[PDB]
């Protein structure tokens, strides 16, 4: 019934819809990740390690594709934007997780707490889970073993804080290092547990500056996020 | 005996209406057209088939055996229909469990491939098995009404896949409870786990496990109320728990209202 | 001394405020109290354009009032025949994080940009079977929030760095930069005469710019919060501004001040998008709640609601013939609306 | 000094904004109202066209 | 227009007390979560305290938790910081920073090197 031009237009529309089906498959099979973190955080070394192990100076977004088993991950590092993030961050409403990298060794990390609180409580980023990489664990160990700077100077709660029995320290690390680590973790968890209400979850991980396990960590807790999403939509969780 | 028949029929009727409305909701509101809701829709259709075919079976067995005539062919048609509808119900309960396990186990989210294999198994396997039971009853021990399930060498063509489907269903249900425990792993958490378990008991028909593997006389006095009577309500209970209490469905019908 | 310069800036701000108040002879609401109400504008979704995978972030209508570009953060720029729902093009973007797109008035080009800090210009009329990048405008130091063609060679662009730029597409260079904003510039609207444009920013100011002089003519500062969307009134003498403060505001260039504000107490969601109808009588505003409200732009009352979306309305554009309003949303759907007699 | 330059540029901008000619809000409102009145017949969203004219008809 | 005007800052002896006060104009102050932010002369800008629309939610940095109290008078469109027991650590330009959007708790950008909804700040020397 269509005119030949309407017929050719529908045929072009169908070829475009077939390409869009194929791209729906590629897109929906990819886990998009937003990598956040202050300049002191080793988020650059994290992208570098994953760029090596797996798969224009104004450029405001850096993508590293990486792959774990068959799951493709696109991880986005927001480089050449301004410090004001409240508008561009809204783009990432859809990402599977935000990887929030903290320099655990620099007690500037109250700024990292404030950034985490903002990311966690934002109306467009609630329902997005945060993979919290407490990075620079080696520098934190050195920092607290040297004893020249003390966390209670920056967080008065640390004088009272006692290491939880949930802690699974490394066999060789000092209990002071453990207590510092888990205090920092539990401050971020305090923020996550204040307001997530089960819509999104925080996944703390203790990472060294270069630590090949990190891509597995992101794979595991992306699998956990996707499982939790499925259980939520089945009303089971 | 009549009390069971009454509960069984009235629960099936309630199921049929709650399932027709459930299906209409899930098929009209295009935002609900996830593959999950297609598996729910198909399970609801299998409950409608089961209810209608059991009415057709009991009608044909009560009228065609003595009251109406040639009408004996419709007895066989009703028995084949009730068996096909029963296997489609069990197969789609198992397909619900397989879909949820594929979702939780799939490394990507892109499990849409598994959906079409689930549809093909969920209807074609009941077709294959019912047709094989038919070809056998057409070939060995044809009897005026096929309701004589005593033909052990050929009745297991239906009963066997049911038993296996319910066993695999119980396994998949235990796997889902494992995953959900690991997700909860201190007081409300056991409430969440118990609510989810009692949400899954109807959706998977784990209540058949109580009498699944047994010889059919064993516990029959409890088997009949549980499998026939409460099972007749199962369609209605699943319709409630997976349409009318799904927050997505409630929000979609409210936003359309 | 910066203290003395700050004091002189306070003195000039007071002088400007006094000059504005001297011009407040009577309000728009007073003048429009006795115009007949618009009544209940019911509009129906005539087309739902579905095919974007992610949230739609921007739209632009063609001047033909038939073809519509939409940008989605899946990295597809889809061009739609609104009459047929046919997809005319689907362009693979080199960056998924598109936040703006523009359709050239000639229909020869589409532009898009976002977190790439690049305005990519796509030639739609190549001899090739598929669209190609003509130019990548690479000088912005923040995300492209809006872009609008003046002509096939000139595109105005706004950025997360607090700056607009006018680009020569053939040269690929900033002919002019518009630097006076102090927050992220979020929206542009070109005047019908194409010589002026207004840009709204996170500073909560709108600014009027002359594309030829490269200078801010006026700053409009009635808004409380970030001006997410800005639209020229079709006469070129006023413009509407939507903000996170859940209000629209109408500013007239020559009165140099807010004529009117559009707000309801039930509306606590920020404005995402604004457009006028062809007469200017309707201000269509898209919201963080999943609705577009149609406002009587003269009376400041809610003529109606486009209630058909399931997520944040992201973009909202009326055809140049005024015949339909399209509404993109984060629900990935692109709903096109018109009334009925 | 960067702050001095910024404050000077701000002062100069506010000087340029101060000196513009302004019309009364009543004249602005009247011109907007007259534009709306002159084009109300020409606006399909305000004054829906017949379905035979509407390209987006069902 | 949105302007925030801090006041009360000045020189104080260590251990002394100052009330900072910001007069807020041009926004429905009641609808916005408010903050104090400070830049000590040798370091970057840092957040200090926040207060919800009602004051039902309040928080501080660990340097501040016991020492300062943030409060708001929505009837006077004004925000206070009762800085008790000031230390030499506290010498900073203190800025009152509104949150960007009303009705929200996301606190974004208030610590940014430039931010629109923040006053010119009051120098506190200890």
């Amino acid at each position: 019934t269509l005119s030949a031009e309407d017929k050719a237009a529908v045929e072009r529309s169908k070829m475009i819809e077939k390409q869009l089906q194929k791209d729906k498959q590629v897109y929906r099979a990819t886990h998009r990740l937003l990598l956040l973190g202050a300049d002191n955080s080793g988020k650059s070394t994290i992208v570098k390690q994953m760029r090596i192990y797996h798969v224009v100076k104004t450029s405001g977004i850096f993508e590293t594709k990486f792959q774990v088993d068959k799951v493709n991950f696109h991880m986005f590092d927001v480089g050449a934007q301004r410090d004001e993030r409240r508008k561009w961050i809204q783009c990432f409403n859809d990402v599977t997780a935000i990887i929030f990298v903290v320099d655990s060794s620099d007690y500037r990390l109250q700024e990292a707490l404030n950034d985490f609180k903002s990311i966690w409580n934002n109306r467009w980023l609630r329902t997005i889970s945060v993979i919290l990489f407490l990075n620079k664990q080696d520098l934190l160990a050195e920092k607290v073993l040297a004893g020249k700077s003390k966390i209670e100077d920056y967080f008065p709660e640390f004088a009272r804080y006692t290491t939880p029995e949930d802690a699974t320290p490394e066999p060789g690390e000092d209990p002071r290092v453990t207590r510092a680590k888990y205090f920092i973790r539990d401050e971020f968890l305090r923020i996550s547990t204040a307001s997530g209400d089960g819509r999104h979850y925080c996944y703390p991980h203790f990472t060294c500056s270069v630590d090949t396990e990190n891509a597995r960590r992101i794979f595991n807790d992306c699998r956990d996020i996707i499982q939790r999403m499925h259980l939520r939509q089945y009303e089971l969780l | 005996f009549s009390t069971v028949k009454i509960i069984y029929t009235v629960g099936h009727s309630i199921s049929i209406v709650a399932l027709f409305v459930a299906i209409t909701i899930l098929v009209a509101l295009r935002r609900l057209h996830c593959p999950r809701n297609y598996v729910h829709t198909q399970l609801f259709t299998t409950f409608i088939l089961k209810a209608g075919a059991v009415f057709l079976k009991d009608a044909a067995l009560f009228h065609s055996d003595d009251t109406d005539h040639f009408s004996t062919v419709l007895c066989k048609v009703s028995v084949a229909a009730s068996h096909f509808a029963t296997m489609t119900n069990f197969s789609w309960l198992l397909a619900e469990a397989v879909y949820l396990n594929c979702l939780l186990a799939s490394t990507s989210p892109s499990s849409r491939r598994a959906f079409w294999w689930l549809v093909l198994a969920g209807w074609g396997l009941p077709v294959l098995f019912t047709g094989t039971w038919v070809s056998c009853k057409l070939a060995f021990e044809d009897i005026a009404c096929w309701d004589l399930d005593d033909t052990s060498p050929y009745w297991w063509i239906i009963k066997g896949p049911i038993v296996l489907s319910v066993g695999v269903n119980f396994g998949l249900f235990l796997n889902i409870i494992r995953i959900l425990v690991r997700k909860l792993e201190t007081q409300s958490q056991y409430w969440r786990l118990s609510k989810s378990t009692l949400f899954l008991i109807p959706l998977f028909g784990i209540h058949y496990i109580i009498f699944n593997f047994l010889p059919d006389n064993a516990g029959l006095g409890i088997r009949l109320p549980l499998e026939l009577g409460l099972g007749s309500f199962q369609g209605f209970i699943v319709a409630i728990l997976y349409c009318f209490l799904n927050q997505e469905v409630r929000t979609e019908i409210s936003r359309k209202w | 001394e910066l203290d003395q310069l700050r004091q002189e800036a306070e003195q000039l701000k007071n002088q400007i405020r006094d000059a504005r108040k001297a011009c407040a002879d009577a309000t728009l609401s007073q003048i429009t109290n006795n115009i007949d109400p618009v009544g209940r504008i019911q509009m129906r979704t005539r087309r739902t354009l579905r095919g974007h995978l992610a949230k739609i972030y921007a739209m632009h209508w063609g001047t033909d009032s038939r073809l519509l570009v939409s940008a989605s953060q899946d990295g597809k720029l889809i061009i739609w025949d609104s009459y047929t729902t046919n997809k005319v093009h689907a362009i693979p973007l080199r960056s998924s994080w598109v936040m703006t797109c523009a359709y050239a008035p000639s229909g020869n080009y589409v532009a898009c940009g976002g977190l790439d800090n690049i305005c990519s210009i796509y030639n739609l009329k190549t001899r090739e079977g598929n669209v190609r990048v003509s130019r990548e405008l690479a000088g912005h130091t923040g995300y492209l929030s809006c872009c609008r063609f003046l002509d096939d060679n000139q595109i105005v662009t706004s950025s997360g760095d607090t700056t607009c730029a006018l680009w020569d597409i053939e040269t690929g260079q900033q002919t002019t930069t518009f630097t006076g904003h102090t927050g992220d510039v979020m929206s542009l609207s070109l005047a019908p005469d194409t010589r002026l444009f207004v840009s709204g920013a996170c500073d909560a100011s709108a600014k009027l710019w002359d594309v030829r002089e490269g200078m801010c003519r006026q700053t409009f500062t009635g808004h409380e919060s970030d001006i997410n969307a800005i639209c020229f009134f079709p006469n070129g003498n006023a413009f509407a501004t939507g903000s996170d403060d859940a209000t629209c505001r109408l500013f007239d260039l020559r009165a140099d001040q807010e004529l009117m504000t559009y707000s309801h107490d039930n509306i606590i969601c920020g404005i995402t998008s604004v457009s006028f109808s062809k007469s200017g009588r309707l201000l269509l505003a898209g919201y963080d709640d999943f609705n577009c409200n149609v406002w009587d732009a003269l009376k400041a009352d809610r003529a109606g609601v486009l209630a058909g979306h399931d997520n944040r309305v992201s973009c909202l554009g009326v055809t140049d013939d005024g015949m339909a309003v399209a509404t993109g949303s984060w629900d990935s759907f692109l709903k096109i609306w018109n009334g009925s007699s | 000094t960067a702050s001095i330059a910024q404050a000077r540029k701000l002062v100069e901008q506010l000087k340029m904004e101060a000196n513009i000619d302004r019309i009364k809000v009543s004249k602005a409102a009247a011109d907007l109202m007259a534009y709306c009145e002159a084009h109300a017949k020409e606006d399909p969203l305000l004054t829906p066209v017949p379905a035979s004219e509407n390209p987006f008809r069902e | 227009q949105v302007q925030l005007q801090e006041s009360g800052g000045g020189l104080v002896q260590p251990g002394g007390s100052l009330r900072l006060s910001c007069a807020a104009s041009g926004f429905t102050f009641s609808n916005y979560k408010m903050n104090w932010v400070r830049q000590a002369p040798g370091k970057g800008l840092e957040w200090v305290s926040d207060i919800s629309q009602s004051g039902a939610s309040i928080s501080y940095t660990g340097s501040v938790k016991g020492r300062f109290t943030i409060s708001r008078d929505n009837a006077k469109n004004t925000l206070y910081l009762q800085m008790n027991s000031l230390k030499p650590e506290d010498t900073a330009v203190y800025y009152c920073a509104r949150c960007p959007a009303p009705f929200t708790r996301d606190c974004f950008d208030v610590t940014s090197t430039t931010y629109a909804y923040r006053g010119q700040g009051t120098q506190v020397t200890v």
